[PDB]
């Protein structure tokens, strides 16, 4: 029964570390999302194939 | 310019002639930083004249008309329009915005399209707006070499952004709604 209480509380605790790393991952997602914004400001203008049909004809 | 060249003795009325006057403007005209001082010498000497080749071997020589035409940008009354000019429009677009917006708009006046290639235009516009603007504030013009074409480039940039692939009217939504849909979907 000590084990039953242990598994109750430790199930709780592993679910809790679950939610904690879940918040870590959610904030990785959101902060890295605003960081996608930050670095996109810098890198999007070149995601393009340019100066191909300029001369070939 | 067709009317001012008529004053100089060269009549341009037919399509071929109208296309030439447009071509003359593109190769010979400028706005000038200071219109009155530029006209003071352009109106007094051949040293500020330029000859244009008409496609028959004849030439037309143009003097202060070279800038009096583009000057309409600063003086629209030249064509019968009631307006104080392009620097007034720039100024009022900044002035009618909130004061915490204005500082960023004063520092970012953007030239795009044609006419932005005229000698004296980027410097003249910055001078004309700073003259209307409050002191202390920095008034600045953005005028890249991608002149007359930067808007096309902007088209290319927007059309290819990932942020824009949800902005398209599809050929489903269009077929169901008809063309009035563009008013809801684009902007």
């Amino acid at each position: 029964r000590q084990l039953h209480a242990r598994v109750d509380k430790v199930d709780e605790e592993r679910y809790d570390i679950e939610a904690k790393v879940t918040k870590n991952i959610t904030e990785i997602a959101d902060l890295t999302q605003k960081i996608f914004d930050l670095r996109g400001k810098f890198k999007r203008p070149t995601l393009r194939r340019v100066r191909i049909s300029a001369d070939a004809m | 310019l067709m009317k001012i060249l008529t004053e100089r003795g060269y009549s341009f009325v037919t399509t071929a002639e109208r296309e030439i006057v447009r071509d003359i403007k593109e190769k010979l005209c400028y706005v000038a930083l200071d219109f009155e001082n530029e006209m003071a010498t352009a109106a007094s000497s051949s040293s500020l004249e330029k000859s244009y080749e008409l496609p028959d071997g004849q030439v037309i020589t143009i003097g202060n008309e070279r800038f009096r035409c583009p000057e309409t940008l600063f003086q629209p009354s030249f064509i019968g329009m009631e307006s104080a000019g392009i620097h007034e429009t720039t100024y009022n677009s900044i002035m009618k915005c909130d004061i915490d917006i204005r500082k960023d708009l004063y520092a970012n006046n953007v030239m795009s399209g044609g006419t932005t290639m005229y000698p004296g235009i980027a410097d003249r516009m910055q001078k004309e707006i700073t003259a209307l603007a409050p002191s202390t504030m920095k008034i600045k013009i953005i005028a890249p070499p991608e002149r007359k074409y930067s808007v096309w480039i902007g088209g290319s940039i927007l059309a290819s952004l990932s942020t824009f692939q949800q902005m398209w009217i599809t050929k489903q939504e269009y077929d169901e709604a008809g063309p009035s849909i563009v008013h809801r979907k684009c902007f």
